[PDB]
DNA sequence: GCTTGACAAAAGTGTTAAATTGTGCTATACT
């Protein structure tokens, strides 16, 4: 994963309402993601939880 | 002893009347400046309040003289005028010093010359210079004895005027204005240009305190990745340089004579033996010892 | 005090000097420190062996070999040039001063030995139990 | 331990802490609570102590009450000070640049004796700064700390100094009061030539009494026979003319001279400390003066006991100024109290004089009272005072040591440059009171220290230490805090001594400390008190060094000073091998969130954490998130609890900057290899695995604050705007409407943060500049561009913006219309050149960072993270770093002691339940009770999974590493393990400077140093010496003429380099031209002469 | 000094100074120490006069003038601090120490500084009279050999 | 009024007793000559000399006198008409034409980088 | 020049001090509290020490480099570079 | 290439009103 975009936050050093992890500590966790892309040409994933 | 002073005035044309002043000189304003800082508030030299006390008391004296005034009053003024000029020249040399707010003594004319902060030691026997820099140092075990690792960012600024001309000679930039901005924003073209200007152009590397002349040595600069300076491990003895966080200053010799002196007199590899005992200094040490042993 | 001392000429030509011990009585034994007293000097007069054998001529660099050669002839003292006896009008002369510790050769004529001396003395001051 | 949420960290201590570590912040709080004297302090003194507790404010108010002039016709009485609720909250103050304070009111009584009237008027003294929960103050928005000062307690101190002239003994005495002239034996107020007998006649005592009281004193009788002063009034004259030279005396002035100087309470202030010191050792009256002389006489004679009419017998002996019995600490409350007294004494002057010229009966407390000097004292103390210090907060520890710091400097104590080395030396009475190991390395050695762990300050200013008294070889549970004086009276058994089952001295003999101090033995019968525990002498920082006992005081002192310098990381991992203080020091720092009522969590969010107590009440805690610290470090907090969790009073709810699960985490645990490696880690340098960059293990966040204001100029009004006179539309691409950087943008060195413009006067453009204006039609703008840009060599993201406008109601100083502050933050990866270190004083820069591929890696394929050189270890005497390197591996892989048939012999000496520990379990080795050498070896061989059942480290702490470049094993076994290393606040990004040309000083044309001004380096005297030794004249001349001071030469040389021409010849240094001018201003005619063309002019 | 003469004091002072540095294991060649010692014995006291009694005058400056073709002194040992203050350069002595003292005596004596010493030249920005700054070196003239210009 | 009451501070004051740094030596010299600008200005002065070479002898002559390039003293339309012997309006005309000629991209493209 | 032979000192006489002076400063006034401009006859007086801006007199009737070294008949300031403000000295005649 | 008259903005001058600035003064008795 190269970059990420979260709606409410404009940068990395803020928090999200209701979330227990700050944005910077969430990215730390996301670094552990092991993904495999069988296609060239950057592809965007999506995540939405309520 | 008394004859020494009396004799001095004879041979010299100085009239001994000079020791009493009829007129007092006023120093140029820019040497006693009054300027406003960022925000509007003002700051000024202490000499102006000192000059202000003298002028006030002298003018007040004229006032009392003209009206006619008992000696007690007039003599009191002359005594005050005398002390005012004393504080102007050497404040504190007689009696308590003239103080400002916070009870800190004002700076007299003598206070400009004397001390480690005076003109001689501060602004005359040493001074801050252009074309210089510094940073923390790291080991350079892969360097040749005559070389040193120089942070590319640091080198770019040091040689800024040089690269500006080179990239204008080449069509990279059309005018000097474009050359300046092309370096400030660090467009990728300059780096290839920086290697050329830096080639065989020596620099001086100093670490304080400078104990012997070996505390300053010339080296051939090498662009290095990172913001630290790579130092040859054999010159640590001379610089007494520990890699526990020490820093070193870099100076850029400009004139042909200055570069000649760097390459010839101060070059790293030409200075090996200490100029005190003749013993070798760049001799291997501490790791190279046990490594060869 | 010594910043104005600089080599001003090659030779003042004076015959004056000082006597270095360089050995004593042995065996019946180089002096403890001939490296800082005798070496790097220049001979003021010819070192004559116990006859007219003169073994080293005046004006010799007095390196490591010359001291061993001299010791063989059994010379227990030597008269040498020194800046203390130099008669130069301004500064000192190369011959009196002697070899330059950094170059290993006779001091160049521009050298400012005054400052180099002050620094060579002060720099180790940090290592002196005061 | 005994902390509800305390994590499980096994300890090797063979003792049991009989007394918990007291609240390490009390020294700052109790002092302030005494000053304000709130009910929490009232109950303290009432329960056990005096029955008339007096708050510091009341105490100083009693001195003023009442006010009365020479006529005594009108009196003004002060009483009953009151405080209102705090104006604004601490968080609001730090945001609005105001000072956290509470208004103070007083009762002002004005009584006219002639009219017998009463004008009672409530008076407003001013906003009185209040102390926060963390023992700090908010002064004009910034958090500050008032350090406690060391001073010589007022009293009578004697000293015996041998005179070389007579080669005989001599005795001199000194009496230092709270205020007033000091005397020395006569030597009074720097006036020598005084016969001590003449003053005894000054009081009026006849010579007969001298022969009566002096008695056995031989020189006492011989001096009065030598003195030519005849009469009591004549001696007062011989004392008068020398004390007040130039003033003809009078019988009315000569007699009141002596009384007013000392006996009168006004000019000679009896100190509660001094009044107590001498009253027992022997306000002012003759009784104290004659007692000193009688004390001095016996000291020179040699008798150890002195008694006089109606006096208690006391020993006649010299006193030690450095003994903590005579050296006290001036805590914050007292430092404030003294500055209030100075304000009242300055107001008293206006109160007294105002009465005279004011219309009688038309004056009131409000008219006579003027609080300008009272509030000025407070305002002038918290700012500009040497003891009111900008709080040091790189981490919770650095702040926790700033408070508890003890200073000998500042007003009222010896200054930095003058003090001799005798004070700096450690003293026997420093045990358990002031840590001897924690002190500056530089010129302030011995003058600055931190309060010990169990130390406690006395209401009189003397430090006390906790002890457990022993009676008949049995150590009771009675714990008595003793001052230094009463400590020497008794014998102090050693903290660790064999304990007998229910309590009794088991060892045949016991370690003891004497008043020498001396170390001796007894059979346990003559001991009185024992040490509460080891590390009494140690401070908080010192007590956090594992294996402290093994490292030399030199490297330890460096180890303590460097903990303060660490920086909070993003992950903030706790130490794998630590001591007992880790968890206790974090909570007492204040940077951790603790729950004050038992209950359950209602919500948990990054923003706040709410708890529903059993009491039904509801507490909530707002979390500091990415708050810029005083020194730029990140003060972020993170919650460590879940929603349904139960909690107990005093538990840890969220972690602070450098804390994990409640304990201090100043660094990370790393895999260490102690082999020398290819000359890259050499001379204290270090090499790291590139893993430490990819995984952000040593990453830390730093935040800057940039500020710009728009004020009213004589030529108009500054306007913050997006319009800039001459700029591209691209440079403004990140600016919003108002002209301030948009939140979330990236900023590069030289970028614009806040656009500002100021009016311009009388442009008068150059003709070449006006022609282009007509050609390209860009109308010359009426205002110059003074805009806020990012400093050189600085970059980051824009976190937040704070705008204060004048249009909006907000508060600003007269002339300032709009003030905007921009906060930039950046993630700093661990970079080569950054300074790392361990707790043992071992420090070094990052020499190189290798790819994880080519690095000494264990047979597992597990690359080591750091490679430390072997040579710097042995000679420095810090071997603890090797011990924790072994233990660090033990705690990482686990272990299991052999249950085979029984406990081996090495575990026989009280390791309990420590036989087995899983992988990654943390360990705690208290400094002087920690693990021992034998126990280490036995553990070195222990549980052996990596994943497969193969060991990776032998019983010597070594392993066979494979070179990652050649791929072949290293010939010998290398020591590996895990060490705790910290990231220090010395970073390359901040320390790398470079300059070609830049600003120049105004008076002197030299470049102005410092990175803030983009300045150049200083080529100093010593450097010029080295340049001269080389014989490089042109290099030396260049540095001093065209590179700094030559106003015309420096612009030519630049012109030459740009054109490729030859560099021109240097000119005259502007500084020298200034010298001749400054010499002329002294009436010194300095003429620069030619060889034959006499006079030259510099123009 | 008064007992064994000037040339013997120097031998003593060098031995003493060299003994302290030998106790700490420092190797300094005697010549360096000699350069410093040489500066303490450069002057002599004037017992009788052009000159005044009790004054410390340079040895060389005392011989040429004393002759006056058709005034006795004794060798003087003085410390480095006192000696360096007696330097002929007044602005050199000023920047060194006791500036006010030096300036007042220089103005009364109406002193003139030739600007020969190397510190004086540093202050005013001149080329120090040492190393490459010496006359023979800085006045070197360089041109290619006629045989070289031919090869072009 | 509250701005008038402000009193100045001492340049010889020591900012921070910690570092013996005198406030005075932290003050820039705003009127100091900047090397890069004066050099570029010198280069700009040359580039204009060339551009005017393209213009006619009277076209350039009027431009120089109008802005006072040679003397540094600008001249009014009437005064320039007094040297060339024409009315001020004729000079106003010659001005507009030479300015549109200077605005011609061939001559202006080189001077663009000198905006500021 | 950069090459001088001798540098000499000597007691400055009252005449030497007067010859150095470009005028007597008679008032202890620095600058006007409103216009912040140098007060005449005081310390910083442009009439004595020199102009604040290059080739500009106090009132400004002569603002161009066209006439250098001329004094404005109104304000009395000389037209020249403000560098002289750093080179010129005044004096005080003591009563 | 260029000039003429009408014309309005811009720049100076002189004349006045408002403001700013300097100075004198205050009488129970007070040292
Ligand atoms: C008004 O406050 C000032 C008064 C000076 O006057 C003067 C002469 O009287 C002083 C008193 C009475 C002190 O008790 C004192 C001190 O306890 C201390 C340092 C040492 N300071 N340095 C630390 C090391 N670094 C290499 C250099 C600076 C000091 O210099 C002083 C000090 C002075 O110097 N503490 C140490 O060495 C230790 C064990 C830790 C330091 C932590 C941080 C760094 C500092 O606490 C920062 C946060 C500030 O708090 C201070 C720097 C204050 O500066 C300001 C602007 O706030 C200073 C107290
Ligand atoms: N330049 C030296 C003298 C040069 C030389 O030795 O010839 C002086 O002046
Ligand atoms: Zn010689
Ligand atoms: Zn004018």
């Amino acid at each position: 994963v190269t970059s990420i975009r979260i709606d409410g936050v404009l940068h990395e050093f803020t928090t999200v309402p209701g979330v227990k992890e700050d944005v910077t500590d969430i990215i730390l966790n996301l670094k552990g993601l092991v993904v495999s892309s069988d296609d060239d040409e950057p592809v965007t994933m999506y995540l939405r939880k309520q | 002893k008394r004859l020494k002073v009396v004799a001095a005035f004879q041979q010299s044309g100085n009239s001994p009347m000079g020791m009493v002043l009829d007129a007092v000189p006023v120093i140029p304003p820019e040497l006693r400046p009054m300027v406003q800082l960022d925000g509007g508030r003002f700051a000024t030299s202490d000499l102006n309040d000192l000059y202000r006390r003298v002028i006030n008391r002298n003018n007040r004296l004229k006032r009392l003289i003209d009206l006619g005034a008992p000696e007690i009053i007039v003599n009191n003024e002359k005594r005050m005028l005398q002390e005012s000029v004393d504080a102007l020249f050497d404040n504190g040399r007689r009696g308590r010093p003239v103080t400002g707010p916070g009870n800190r003594p004002l700076k007299s004319l003598s206070d400009l010359l004397k001390g480690k902060q005076g003109r001689f030691r501060q602004n005359l026997l040493g001074k801050r210079v252009d074309y210089s820099g510094r940073s923390v140092i790291v080991v350079g075990p892969q360097l040749k004895l005559h070389q040193c690792g120089l942070p590319k960012l640091m080198a770019l600024e040091l040689f800024k005027p040089f690269v500006m001309k080179r990239l204008v000679d080449l069509n990279h930039a059309q005018n000097i204005k474009s050359a300046k901005r092309m370096v400030e924003r660090q467009r990728p073209q300059v780096w290839d240009v920086l290697e050329e200007v830096i080639a065989e152009h020596p620099v001086l590397l100093n670490r304080a305190p400078t104990l012997h002349r070996l505390g300053i040595q010339a080296f051939e600069p090498q662009l290095v990745e990172g913001k630290a300076i790579q130092l040859h491990p054999l010159v640590c003895e001379a610089f007494n340089a520990d890699f526990d966080g020490d820093q070193m200053a870099v100076h850029l010799p400009l004139s042909a004579e200055a570069q000649a002196e760097a390459r010839i007199l101060m070059l790293s590899s030409n200075n090996i033996l200490s100029p005190a005992s003749g013993k070798p200094l760049a001799m291997p040490r501490l790791d190279m010892v046990t490594g060869l042993y | 005090v010594s910043q104005d001392v600089i080599v001003r000429e090659h030779d003042c030509e004076t015959e004056r000097g000082i006597n270095v011990t360089l050995a004593e009585r042995g065996p019946d034994i180089r002096d403890a420190h001939v490296e800082t007293s005798a070496f790097a000097r220049t001979l003021a007069t010819d070192a004559v062996d116990a006859n007219g054998n003169v073994i080293i001529e005046r004006g010799h660099d007095l390196g490591d070999p010359a001291i061993d050669a001299l010791l063989a002839a059994g010379i227990t003292t030597v008269k040498v040039r020194s800046v203390l006896t130099c008669t130069s009008a301004t500064g000192v002369c190369a011959m009196c001063y002697g070899r330059s510790m950094a170059t290993g050769k006779l001091v160049d004529i521009g050298e400012a030995v005054g400052i180099v001396a002050a620094q060579s003395i002060g720099e180790p001051g940090t290592q002196l139990t005061m | 331990n005994s902390v509800p949420g305390a994590p499980n960290r096994v300890s090797f201590a063979k003792l049991r802490e009989p007394l918990e570590v007291p609240g390490l912040l009390d020294v700052q709080t109790d002092s302030f609570e005494w000053l304000v004297g709130s009910d929490r302090w009232r109950q303290a003194a009432i329960d056990r102590g005096e029955e008339n507790p007096v708050g510091g404010l009341e105490e100083v108010l009693a001195e003023l009450s009442p006010i009365e002039d020479f006529s005594g016709s009108m009196s003004l009485s002060f009483s009953d000070p009151r405080f209102d609720e705090v104006k604004a909250s601490v968080d609001e103050c730090k945001d609005k640049d105001m000072t956290y304070a509470a208004p103070l009111f007083v009762t002002a009584e004005f009584i006219n004796n002639n009219t017998g009237e009463i004008k009672s008027q409530t008076v407003f003294m001013g906003d009185f700064p209040m102390m926060t929960e963390k023992g700090t103050f908010i002064i004009n928005g910034t958090e500050r700390v008032v350090v406690s000062q060391l001073v010589r307690s007022p009293g009578v101190y004697f000293d015996e100094t041998i005179d070389k002239s007579t080669e005989k003994t001599l005795h001199s005495v000194k009496v230092i009061p709270g205020r007033g002239a000091w005397l020395e034996f006569v030597r009074i107020d720097r006036k020598r030539r005084q016969p001590v007998t003449v003053l005894l006649k000054a009081l009026g005592w006849t010579n007969e009494q001298i022969v009566e009281r002096f008695g056995f004193s031989e020189i006492m009788m011989g001096t009065l026979e030598k003195d030519t002063t005849s009469g009591t009034d004549e001696a007062l004259l011989d004392i008068y003319r020398k004390l007040r030279p130039g003033e003809p005396p009078t019988k009315e002035s000569a007699q009141t001279l002596l009384e007013n100087l000392f006996f009168k309470e006004k000019r000679y202030d009896l100190a509660r400390v001094g009044r107590y010191k001498v009253n027992k050792k022997l306000t002012l009256t003759e009784e104290d003066v004659v007692a000193t002389i009688e004390y001095l006489v016996r000291l020179h004679e040699g008798q150890t006991s002195m008694t006089v009419p109606g006096g208690v017998e006391v020993p006649v002996e010299v006193d030690d100024i450095d003994h903590f019995g005579n050296r006290r600490l001036r805590t914050v409350g007292e430092l404030i109290q003294n500055q209030i007294r100075v304000g009242l004494s300055r107001m008293e002057r206006v109160v007294r004089e105002r009465m005279t010229t004011q219309d009688v009966e038309a004056i009131t407390p409000q008219t006579l009272i003027n609080i300008r000097p009272v509030v000025a004292a407070i305002k002038e103390f918290f700012g500009t005072s040497q003891l009111s210090q900008f709080m040091d907060q790189n981490n919770p520890l650095s702040g926790l040591t700033h408070k508890r710091r003890l200073s000998a400097l500042g007003p009222g104590g010896l200054s930095r440059e003058r003090a001799g080395l005798e004070v700096r030396d450690v003293h026997p009475s420093h045990y358990g009171r002031m840590c001897p190991i924690e002190t500056p390395e530089g010129p302030n050695i011995g003058l600055i220290g931190s309060l010990s762990v169990y130390a406690r300050v006395n209401p009189f200013g003397f430090i006390e230490t906790p002890y457990r008294k022993v009676e008949n070889g049995v150590v009771t549970d009675q714990i008595d805090y003793l001052t230094a004086d009463e400590e020497d009276r008794h014998v102090v058994a050693q903290a660790n001594s064999p304990t007998d089952e229910n309590g009794r001295f088991t060892e045949d003999r016991v370690m003891v400390r004497k008043k020498g101090g001396e170390v001796e033995f007894v059979s346990a019968d003559q001991v009185d008190y024992m040490d509460v525990s080891p590390r009494q002498m140690v401070s908080v920082a010192t007590a956090m060094i594992p294996f402290l006992e093994h490292d030399d005081a030199n490297r330890a002192l460096m180890g303590a000073n460097m903990q303060r310098q660490a920086v909070p990381l993003v992950r903030s991992e706790a130490p794998l091998v630590g001591t007992g203080m880790e968890l206790r020091a974090a909570i007492d720092a204040g940077d951790v969130v603790v729950a004050d009522k038992t209950g359950v969590i209602e919500e948990v969010s990054a923003d706040y954490i709410t708890v529903m107590a059993d009491d039904g009440t509801r507490q909530s805690y707002r979390l500091r998130k990415f708050a810029r610290s005083n020194h730029g470090t990140c003060a972020n907090q993170r919650p460590i609890v879940d929603a349904g969790q139960r909690v107990e009073a005093g538990q840890v709810i969220a972690d602070g900057p450098c804390t994990q699960n409640g304990e201090m985490a100043l660094g990370k645990n790393l895999l260490v290899a102690i082999m020398p490696w290819e000359g890259h880690n050499y001379e204290d340098a270090i090499i790291l695995s590139n893993r430490l960059v990819e995984e952000d293990v040593l990453t830390s966040i730093h935040i800057e604050e940039h500020e710009i204001d728009a004020r009213d100029t004589k030529l108009g009004a500054e306007e913050i705007t997006r319009d800039i006179p001459n700029v591209s539309d691209e440079v403004l691409a990140d600016l919003d409407e108002r002209g301030i950087v948009r939140i979330g943008a990236e900023v590069r060195d030289g970028d614009i943060l806040v656009g500002k413009v100021t009016p311009k006067g009388e442009t008068e453009l150059t003709p070449e500049e006006r022609l282009l204006r007509a050609i390209f039609g860009e109308k010359a703008r009426e205002v110059r561009d003074t805009s806020l840009k990012v400093p050189h060599g600085e970059s980051g993201k824009v976190i937040g913006i704070r705008v204060f406008s004048r249009e909006d109601d907000d508060e600003l100083p007269a002339g300032v219309n709009e003030l905007v502050r921009v906060y930039v933050a950046q993630k700093r990866k661990i970079s080569d050149g950054d300074k790392l270190a361990g707790r043992h004083g071992n420090k070094g820069v990052i020499g190189k960072i290798l790819p994880v591929e080519d690095m000494p890696f264990l047979p597992d394929g597990t690359p080591v993270d750091i490679i430390l050189n072997t040579h710097g270890v042995p000679r420095r005497m810090n071997i603890g770093q090797i011990l924790e390197t072994h233990l660090g591996w033990v705690a990482k892989a686990g272990w299991n002691i052999d249950v085979a048939a029984g406990v081996p012999d090495w575990a026989s000496k009280l390791p309990e339940e420590l036989y087995s520990a899983p992988a990654d379990s943390t360990v705690a080795t208290p400094v002087f009770d920690g693990a021992q050498e034998g126990e280490l070896a036995g553990l070195l061989g222990s549980t052996l999974p990596n994943r497969d059942g193969e060991v990776m480290v032998d019983a010597d702490g070594k392993s066979t590493l494979f070179d990652g470049r050649s791929g072949e094993p290293f010939p010998y076994p290398v020591t590996v393990g895990y060490m705790y290393i910290l990231k220090l606040h010395h970073l390359v990004d901040d320390k790398i400077h470079a300059r070609s040309t830049g600003p120049y000083s105004m008076i002197t044309q030299q470049p102005l140093g410092g990175k803030a001004q983009f300045g150049g380096q200083r080529f100093g005297e010593m450097e010029c010496w080295a340049m001269q030794a080389y014989g490089a004249a042109y290099t030396l001349q260049e540095l001093l003429t065209i590179k700094s001071d030559d106003t015309v030469g420096r612009v030519k040389v630049y012109e030459a380099i740009v054109k490729g021409e030859n560099i021109p010849e240097p000119g005259i240094p502007e500084s020298f031209k200034v010298l001749l001018k400054e010499l002329q201003s002294l009436c010194l005619n300095v003429e620069v002469l030619s060889s034959d063309g006499a006079a030259i002019e510099m123009r | 000094l008064r007992v064994q003469g000037p040339r013997e004091v120097q031998i003593h002072l060098v031995k003493e100074v060299q003994e302290v540095y030998r106790a700490q294991g420092v190797s300094i060649h005697d010549k360096h120490i000699e350069v410093i010692v040489r500066q303490m014995l450069r002057r002599v006291t004037i017992i009788d006069s052009e000159f005044l009694p009790g004054s410390l005058t340079e040895r060389a400056e005392f011989e040429a003038e004393n002759r006056r073709v058709v005034a006795a002194g004794r060798p003087v040992l003085m410390g480095i601090t006192k000696a360096s203050l007696a330097t002929d350069s007044w602005l050199s002595a000023a920047s060194f120490q006791e500036t006010t003292r030096v300036l007042t005596d220089a103005a009364i004596n109406c002193r003139s500084d030739k600007l020969n010493g190397l510190k004086e030249n540093v202050i005013i920005g001149k080329l120090i009279p040492a190393g490459t700054g010496i006359s023979r070196y800085r006045n070197i003239q360089v041109q290619p050999t006629e045989e070289a210009r031919a090869a072009a | 009024i509250q701005q008038y009451a402000r009193e100045p501070i001492s340049l010889d004051q020591t900012i921070g007793d910690e570092g013996d740094s005198q406030l005075g030596d932290f003050i820039e010299d705003s009127e100091a000559v900047v090397a890069v600008d004066a050099v570029s200005f010198t280069l700009l002065q040359d580039q204009l000399q060339s551009v005017l070479e393209t213009l006619s002898e009277r076209e350039a002559g009027v431009v120089r006198l109008r802005f006072g390039l040679t003397d540094g003293q600008p001249r009014t339309l009437d005064e320039i008409g007094q040297v060339y012997g024409v009315t001020r309006e004729r000079i106003r005309q010659i001005e507009s034409k030479t300015m549109s000629k200077l605005r011609h991209p061939s001559r202006s493209q080189v001077l663009r980088d000198y905006l500021d | 020049v950069n090459f001088f032979d001798e540098l000499r000192i000597g007691l400055a006489t009252a005449d030497d001090i007067r010859n150095w002076s470009y005028g007597e400063v008679k008032k202890p006034e620095t600058i006007n509290y409103r216009t912040l401009k140098p007060e005449k006859d005081g310390l910083f007086c442009e009439k004595i020490f020199g102009p604040t801006r290059d080739w500009e007199c106090y009132c400004g009737k002569y603002k161009r480099v066209r006439f250098k070294g001329i004094i404005c008949e109104r304000c009395g300031v000389e037209v020249t570079r403000a560098k002289v403000r750093r080179e010129r000295m005044g004096h005080i005649e003591l009563a």
